[PDB]
């Protein structure tokens, strides 16, 4: 089986590093990501092509044109960016109003997880709204790229929903 | 950055593509259209 994934995020949410965290099994050095970086995770026996898209404000209009075909959206959020977590959901939001992910299922990251002071899942689901979303499966995960924790469950999840149709 | 239209519509194809050579041009195209933004500063 197959399934393409959309993994976007303010930049320095961590989403480059998770990529390789899960390709290469390793934390490597990043910059931020002007374009894309893209790798396919053999997991459960599911492909994931996994498309991780730079975050930087300037770019994100592009974020657009990745949305075609598109069957799970990985949302990474720097749990400890309290600062910029309302800005995460506006990004959110808007992109989650597109038709052209309306059967997208969607899975959260709340990364960082390690830093001291890190919002815990529950407290970004509040920030987010997430409660507040229709007619989207969706799930929320505590994940600290550096260890792996969390990662796989992710994936786990996005396994089952691609299994249920 | 990004407000030509033909531009965007070129990148959006080879967003698109399964091509491998197509994405690995839009990166590109990507990359250089900051750029050339970058200078122009
Ligand atoms: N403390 C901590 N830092 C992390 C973690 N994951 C990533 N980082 C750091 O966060 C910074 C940004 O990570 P990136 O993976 O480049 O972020 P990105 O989301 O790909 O950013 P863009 O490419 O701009 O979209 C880097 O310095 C990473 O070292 C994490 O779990 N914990
Ligand atoms: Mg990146």
């Amino acid at each position: 089986g197959s399934m393409r994934i959309l993994m976007v995020g303010l930049d320095a949410a961590g989403k480059t590093t998770i990529l390789y965290k899960l390709k290469l099994g390793e934390i490597v050095t990043t910059i931020p990501t002007i374009g894309f970086n893209v790798e396919t995770v053999e997991y459960k026996n599911i492909s994931f092509t996994v498309w991780d898209v730079g975050g930087l404000d300037k770019i994100r209009p592009l974020w657009r044109h990745y949305f075609q075909n598109t069957q799970g959206l990985i949302f990474v959020v720097d749990s400890n960016d309290r600062e910029r977590v309302n800005e995460a959901r506006e990004e959110l939001m808007r992109m989650l109003a597109e038709d052209e992910l309306r059967d997208a299922v969607l899975l959260v990251f709340a990364n960082k997880q390690d830093l001291p002071n890190a919002m815990n899942a529950a407290e970004i689901t509040d920030k987010l709204g997430l409660h507040s979303l229709r007619h989207r499966n969706w799930y929320i995960q505590a994940t600290c790229a550096t260890s792996g924790d969390g990662l796989y469950e992710g994936l786990d999840w996005l396994s089952n929903q691609l299994r249920n149709q | 950055i990004f407000e030509d239209e033909e531009k965007s519509k070129m990148l959006a194809r080879l967003l698109k593509s399964s091509h491998p050579e197509d994405l690995r041009a839009a990166n590109k195209l990507i990359k250089e259209m900051v750029q050339e933004d970058q200078k122009r500063m």
